[PDB]
Order: structure tokens, then sequence, then C-alpha cells
RNA sequence: CCGAUAGUGAACCAGUACCGUGAGGGAAAGGUGAAAAGCACCCCGGAAGGGGAGUGAAACAGUUCCUGAAACCGUGUGCCUA
RNA sequence: GUAUGAGUAGCGAAAGAAGGGUGAGAAUCCCUUCCACCGAAUAUCUAAGGUUUCCUGAGGAAGGCUCGUCCGCUCAGGGUU
């Protein structure tokens, strides 16, 4: 039955693509408990998409994804974006591994607002 | 003799009956339960008491040279001081009082 | 009145600093005073040559030091330029 | 909604000020009874 | 809607049997030697499971 | 004759603060100690605030500070209570 | 002056997220990227009115319907030709 987050139908939409595309870019982020039991399955579904790496898989994954640098490489400046990092480092890491490349760790209540905080890292 | 010492914070802003929820949890226990205790609460009078009790652990050690390991808290209360007070205004042009209340901390540890 | 009681005293400033390089010169001036007044009291203390004056009225600002309200003393700023031929202002030796 | 104090400085000058005062005997005499009072602040 | 009779001090204290919290699910870290939440990463040592993180 | 809710509205920077467009209405607020000798120095804390040490006749007189009642808020315990 | 109602009503139209920094302490302060809102205005001038609220350096007792390392708040200096 998923799990409404506060939040309306597009409202939500935009927050989960924000966090599924900061974890594929930082690999290790903190956020509130149900949020990141909310984006652990979008990632991993993300992730089982490049593990296909067709075309069509592609522009799926493209759909979804953020559009924002990663960082710079003197190829000459060329700049790489995350659906290529999905695509050509995220990817072929879990290329033996079936299922599971998440793991929530729990941290401890937050100071202002007492929400429980943990980290959600892809390994 | 002086088995005992104390150390107070007089008038903290906050509200007796919000620190006299967390003071509760803390009497009769060895120093170092307390303070995870203390830690490990998710309340806004955690620490403030738990830097009362750090303090009396301190000068019982310097002036009376008692052992860390062998205390327990003794006593531990909340009492009351002076009140701020303030208004909040309502509709059609009246106005509520407001209390800013505060409080005394007090903690007592001694050899068990 | 006397050239000397139109003229109070310098303002020694950061902006005032500033632009005493310009052959500009910040005084403190009485509230009566015009600024003929003022370009005629100057040159006759200093013995220089003056091309233009600006004045400007400042206010008091209203202070406290506990249950006591009251403000500052309304003043009077002028900015005198010499020509490029004349002397220069010493201020500060 | 509008309210019914709308500040202006040259009506409240010529309503309530001082030469508005000094210009009749009835107005005057409140300048009086002010002094008498001890008033800081008079028109 | 308002109260007819003012309330005791018993009955205030009666209802008030409830209010309190509850206490820490915590034990001690085997690496650390100090307390720490259960099913949680202890902050001294900043591990979980025996492996840092 | 009064002795700080009294005696002038005002024993204290009072026709002040505040209220009103204006005429006008109009408060609250006294006391460390004989003498500042107003707490050097050490410890906990970012600080506030405390515990020692010292001055003092007294600090349970520590910058609303002589005395400190009642309502009201707590901590401990002898007897009783589902 | 202090209680009961009671840790109850309320916290005054609205989209945020993560990563760095500072700091005794960060959902709330600074920086970056992405997202979202107004756009005959929620943009730019200028009268009335207010009267220092403007700038810089410090600060966190009170004020800010939470927090605050921040502020139209406190302190000290400046600023209107
Ligand atoms: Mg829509
Ligand atoms: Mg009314
Ligand atoms: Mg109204
Ligand atoms: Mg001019
Ligand atoms: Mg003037
Ligand atoms: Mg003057
Ligand atoms: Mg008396
Ligand atoms: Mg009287
Ligand atoms: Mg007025
Ligand atoms: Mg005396
Ligand atoms: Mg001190
Ligand atoms: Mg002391
Ligand atoms: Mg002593
Ligand atoms: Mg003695
Ligand atoms: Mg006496
Ligand atoms: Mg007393
Ligand atoms: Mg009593
Ligand atoms: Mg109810
Ligand atoms: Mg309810
Ligand atoms: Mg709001
Ligand atoms: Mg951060
Ligand atoms: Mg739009
Ligand atoms: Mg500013
Ligand atoms: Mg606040
Ligand atoms: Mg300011
Ligand atoms: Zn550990």
């Amino acid at each position: 039955g998923y799990r409404k987050l506060g939040r309306t139908s597009s409202q939500r939409k935009a927050l989960l693509r924000d966090l599924a595309t900061d974890l594929i870019v930082h690999e290790r982020i903190e956020t509130t408990e149900a949020r990141a039991k909310e984006i652990r399955k979008v990632v991993e579904k993300l992730i089982t998409s490049g593990k296909k790496g067709d075309l069509h898989a592609r522009r799926q994954a493209a759909a979804f994804i953020r559009h924002e640098v990663v960082e710079v490489v003197q190829v000459k400046n060329r700049p790489v974006y995350a659906l290529q990092k999905l695509f050509d480092d995220v990817a072929p890491r879990y290329a033996e591994r079936q299922g599971g490349y998440t793991r929530i760790l729990k941290k401890g209540p937050r100071r202002g607002d007492g929400a429980p905080m943990v980290i959600i890292e892809l390994v | 003799e002086v088995t005992s010492a104390k150390a107070v914070a007089k008038t903290v802003r906050i509200a007796p009956r919000k620190a006299r929820i967390v003071i509760d949890l803390i009497r009769g226990k060895q120093v170092g339960e307390a303070i995870a205790i203390l830690k490990y609460t998710p309340r806004s009078a955690s620490p403030i008491i738990e830097k009362v009790l750090k303090s009396a652990i301190a000068n019982a050690e310097h002036n009376y040279d008692l052992d860390i390991n062998n205390l327990v808290v003794e006593e531990a209360f909340v009492d009351e001081g002076p009140t701020l007070k303030r208004f909040r205004p309502r509709a059609q042009g009246r106005a509520s009082a407001i209390n800013k209340r505060t409080s005394h901390i007090t903690v007592v540890v001694s050899e068990v | 009145m006397d050239a000397r009681d139109i003229i109070k005293r310098p303002v020694v400033t950061e902006e005032s600093t500033s632009i005493l390089d310009d052959k500009k010169y910040t005084f403190e001036v009485d509230t009566r005073a015009t600024k003929t007044q003022v370009k005629y009291a100057i040159e006759e203390i200093f013995d220089v040559k003056v091309a233009k004056v600006n004045v400007m009225n400042y206010k008091g600002k209203l202070k406290r030091m506990g249950r006591y309200a009251g403000y500052t003393n309304k003043r009077r700023k002028a900015i005198v330029t010499v020509t490029a031929d004349s002397k220069e202002i010493q201020f500060f030796e | 909604m509008k309210r019914t104090y709308q500040p202006s400085k040259r009506k409240r000058k010529k309503v309530h000020g001082f030469r508005t005062r000094m210009s009749t005997k009835n107005g005057r005499r409140v300048l009086a009874s002010r002094r008498r009072k001890g008033r800081k602040v008079l028109s | 809607a308002v109260p007819f009779r003012r309330t005791s001090k018993a009955k205030k204290r009666k209802r008030r049997t409830h209010v309190k919290l509850q206490l820490p699910g915590m034990n001690e870290c085997s690496n650390c030697g100090e307390y720490r939440l259960s099913h949680h990463v202890c902050p001294e040592c900043g591990q979980y499971d025996g492996k840092d993180v």
C-alpha cells in the first residue's frame, strides 16, 4: 500500500526523485526513517534497470533521474551526469549480486523535532 | 564526614512540570546509569539536568575527595522560580495571559 | 559673527580620512551658518583658496542609558574643497 | 477596511497646533489650563 | 462545555498517575564498554555489528 | 495627625510612562551592611548558575539585599487504603 | 499574588531535498546543485505616512507563537553633499 509522506501526489513524486538521485551521486545520505524505507525500493528498481543495460532501459531510467552533473573529467572538459554514472559505475559493481543493493543503519532522534534519523547507503 | 555533595542551577528557563517528568527517572540510581539515561531521553530538559549532575559529581570529587565509581543519586527535585508575565492578542481586541515559568534544579550525590 | 565661532572642529573618521587625499576637508560648523560664511571662515583661518562648499544637516539620535531617554546634539557637516594651486590643511600632525 | 485615523502632518498642525490655540480666547483658556496642570507638552 | 466544579488535588494527581515516561531500552556496547541503544549505531566507537561505518 | 494599599495623584527623574484626533484621563515603584570590607584564588559550564576558600557580628545579609505569614508547588517518612 | 480547566485549544493561506562550512550546541545560520511559486505581479520607480528601523564589528538575558551561531532585537562606532 506504499506510503504517503505528508505531501500530495505530485509533491511526493518530486521528493522521491530527489532522494533517489542524491543516493546515486553521493552513495551515502542521511534521512528520516520512513523516507529512507521508501526510497530504498525505487533506488533498487532503478539499479536493476541499469543492470539490464539496454537503450530502452536507459530511457526508462532517464524518465526518473534528475539531470544534474556529478563531476567533470578532463577527457577537454566534459561533465558526467547522474545517468552516466548509474549505467557506467554503479550498475557494473553489482553485476554478480542479485538483490539488496542498499542497507539502513539507525542513528537516533533529531534535536529539533525528535525525528528518528537513519543513514542509508548503497553497498 | 561530608559524605554527600550537591549542585543547583537557579532560575533556568524551563517550566517545572516539564523538568519534574525527566528528573523522576534518575532518582536513586548509579551516576553512570543516570548519565546514560539522560543521554538517551529525547526531551528538552535532559541536557540541563545532565549538566547539573556532572557539576555535582565534579565538586564531590574535587572538594570532598570521593570516588566516581561509588556514587549514587540520593535526592533530585525541581523547585519553582519567578515567572515572566506576557500577553497574547486574541480575537476581538482582547489579550490573554501567558506565563513563562522558570525552575530551580537540585541534585545530590553520595557514597553508596 | 567671528570666523572661529562658525567653525567648530574637524571630523576624523574613515570617510574623511579617505577623502583628505582629494583636497577635501570635512568640518563641523554652526547650525545658523550658510555655506558662504563657511567659505569665508576658512581661507581666513587657514589662508587657502576655497573652490566649493557642500553642507549637510543631521538630526539627533535617540539614545538611552537605563530608563532615561534623550537625543544627541544635532549637527551640521560641511565639506570644503580647496583649489589645485592652494596649500593643504594639515589636520593630524 | 479603512479606519478612523488617517495621519497627516499639516492637518494636525492646523487643527490642534499652538498658533490655532493662541488665535482664540478659548484656545488660550485651554493653554492656560494645560500650563496649570503642569503638562510637559502644550498643544 | 465549562467546568462545573474545580478539581481537587487528589483527583488531579490521580489523573496524572499515567503521565510518566518510560525508561530507554539501552545496554552496553561490547567494544565501547559503555551504554548504547539496541539496534542502533553507537556514537562513541562508531561501530555497528562489530564493524566501523 | 499618617507611616509606603496609609499620608498629596506623586517619600523613588510624576502630571512622567500609558490611553485618546482632541479637550481630557492618568498609574506602579521605599529598606544590603556600622563600614563595600560588593566574594582574591581553585573546581564543573560556552555562559548563567553552583561547591569550596576569604571579608563580615551575621552570606540561611551576595547589587527588590531588614523581618519573610497564607494561598500555591515539591522531596522523605509513622498509620490507613484496590 | 497564586491555583482548576491542562501539558488541553492554539502555534495566523503556500514545496521542499541533499551535500559542504561555522559553531559548546543546527530541520530553522552561510555556500552549491536540483525542484517548485508569482510574473497588469508576489516585478521596477515615486508621493503620503513612519522617524534611524540604513552600514560595519561584536552579543544571545528578554522580544521572535518552536530553534537559533540569526534578525526590523541589545551594545559601540559610522552613514543623507
Ligand atoms: Mg498536478
Ligand atoms: Mg473591546
Ligand atoms: Mg483589532
Ligand atoms: Mg542641500
Ligand atoms: Mg535638524
Ligand atoms: Mg539636546
Ligand atoms: Mg512594608
Ligand atoms: Mg501612595
Ligand atoms: Mg499620542
Ligand atoms: Mg541601608
Ligand atoms: Mg562565576
Ligand atoms: Mg561562588
Ligand atoms: Mg562558604
Ligand atoms: Mg569568621
Ligand atoms: Mg538594622
Ligand atoms: Mg529577604
Ligand atoms: Mg510557607
Ligand atoms: Mg479535555
Ligand atoms: Mg483531543
Ligand atoms: Mg505561519
Ligand atoms: Mg549539513
Ligand atoms: Mg507558474
Ligand atoms: Mg540591517
Ligand atoms: Mg525562543
Ligand atoms: Mg540593529
Ligand atoms: Zn561502540
